[PDB]
DNA sequence: CGTAAGATCACGCGCGATATCAGAATCCCGGTGCCGAGGCCGCTCAATTGGTCGTAGACAGCTCTAGCACCGCTTAAACGCACGTACGCGCTGTCC
DNA sequence: GCGCGTACGTGCGTTTAAGCGGTGCTAGAGCTGTCTACGACCAATTGAGCGGCCTCGGCACCGGGATTCTGATATCGCGCGTGATCTTACG
């Protein structure tokens, strides 16, 4: 049959939320990575841990961030995350001008 | 290569940060605080590298850059 | 705190996830942790209530 | 109604004399102090410069106050605004 | 002589110039007490940890540098009073 | 006697909770392998003590200035009510 | 978008403790002279943690079986609407 819309998400956040692993694929996080750092220097090397570090960095605060945008989305009646949202958390955090 | 950030693991990321419902601009919104954060970062990293003299940016270039940032990260050598 | 945890979801031998399930769910550990993120220690389950299914 | 708000507004935005009243805030400092260890004095300078802080901090909190209120497709600030804010502060 | 109930010193006026100041239009009733509560738990922070340097100092009376080292503490640095 | 208005019973139609099927989740269990954890042995490299020196700190005494308290004066600041008006709350139509 | 309930603004009236000044008392801070305990270092001594190398196992994986959970449907229940029978009123 069919799951109603807004279910699977439920089960996705149960199941995401129990794991520890990360949910970007390392490659083209990586090659991100890479690209951004040659912007800075040239004939650049990273060790592995180094990009590991990075990405567990990264991955948290994006978390971190979705959980305050989910907080202010939900302030304003809505259970949909828009990119004013975003702007919000991190202006108050004070990242954001 | 910055679009290498597919929209299901950001996906993935909202969910593991508790959303439900995601709007589509979210995705490149995401796309850019990820390389504004990046770039921050990175570019404390190799400042510190480029003063060790280094062609090779090490782990705790990254981790004192993150302490720098007031984003402490553990597991890499404290 | 960890091992706690450990036994909690029953393993011998404590993993990261361990150390950052004692650190959050204690009050005063959290606070010290404030500006700390563990790696491979994910999130506590938390769930909004509007979110739930009515 | 509403005018007089705005025109506090800016009058309040051109100045920067203090606003809280200096013997209240004087008062229940020492009340405060009082209730972490007896017999404290104070040098004036000092409850000066806890006044200006506590003012400062104020103030940008009712800035995002706003900021959050204005994100509800409201103008008034409620408590939970209040609450949203230090939230994502990162406050407790 | 005892003290007791200053918080309400923070009369509604005072803390309606402050919005002002915050650049807030309207305000709900109950923000007031909210605003006590929060001020008085900032108080209470920068307040210890100044108590507490001071009580290193071996010090009777709690001084500037006390406070804007405690502000400094808090991520909340200060000017204008020494340090 | 005959017709019209009202109350109750029977029958029919509509909204809500809760018995059942069924595909996808989740947990438990038999049996195997592994890379990480644990222990023993060498080896440097680290920790401790005999004994010395200047250095910092503790102590005591003389000097006193803003810290504290009250009195009187003046007045800017704070609190209660009429009201009505824009703001907050709730229901509803549309389509993104 | 529409419709309705209402919190509190301005103004007015009333009342009060917050700043100035004036006096008076003074606590412990700040600045000189005495006196003394102890850590860096050098020699010499001794011993423990890190690493290399062995040994061993809790859990991942596979595969299978058993127990749970939404979506859909349908009956029981309750509530509303309509017709038939009994009752009362009028003609």
């Amino acid at each position: 049959h069919r799951y109603r819309p807004g279910t699977v998400a439920l089960r996705e956040i149960r199941r995401y939320q129990k794991s520890t692993e990360l949910l970007i694929r390392k490659l083209p996080f990586q090659r991100l990575v890479r690209e951004i750092a040659q912007d800075f220097k040239t004939d650049l090397r990273f060790q592995s841990s180094a990009v590991m570090a990075l990405q567990e960095a990264s991955e948290a605060y994006l978390v971190a961030l979705f959980e305050d945008t989910n907080l202010c989305a939900i302030h304003a009646k809505r259970v949909t995350i828009m990119p004013k949202d975003i702007q919000l958390a991190r202006r108050i955090r004070g990242e954001r001008a | 290569n910055i679009q290498g950030i597919t929209k299901p693991a950001i996906r993935r990321l909202a969910r593991r940060g508790g959303v439900k419902r995601i709007s589509g601009l979210i995705y490149e919104e995401t796309r850019g605080v990820l390389k504004v954060f990046l770039e921050n970062v990175i570019r404390d990293a190799v400042t510190y590298t480029e003063h060790a003299k280094r062609k090779t940016v090490t782990a705790m270039d990254v981790v004192y850059a993150l302490k720098r940032q007031g984003r402490t990260l553990y597991g890499f050598g404290g | 705190l960890a091992g706690n945890a450990a036994r909690d979801n029953k393993k011998t031998r404590i993993i990261p996830r361990h150390l950052q399930l004692a650190v959050r769910n204690d009050e005063e550990l959290n606070k010290l942790l404030g500006r700390v993120t563990i790696a491979q220690g994910g999130v506590l389950p938390n769930i909004q209530s509007v979110l739930l299914p009515k």
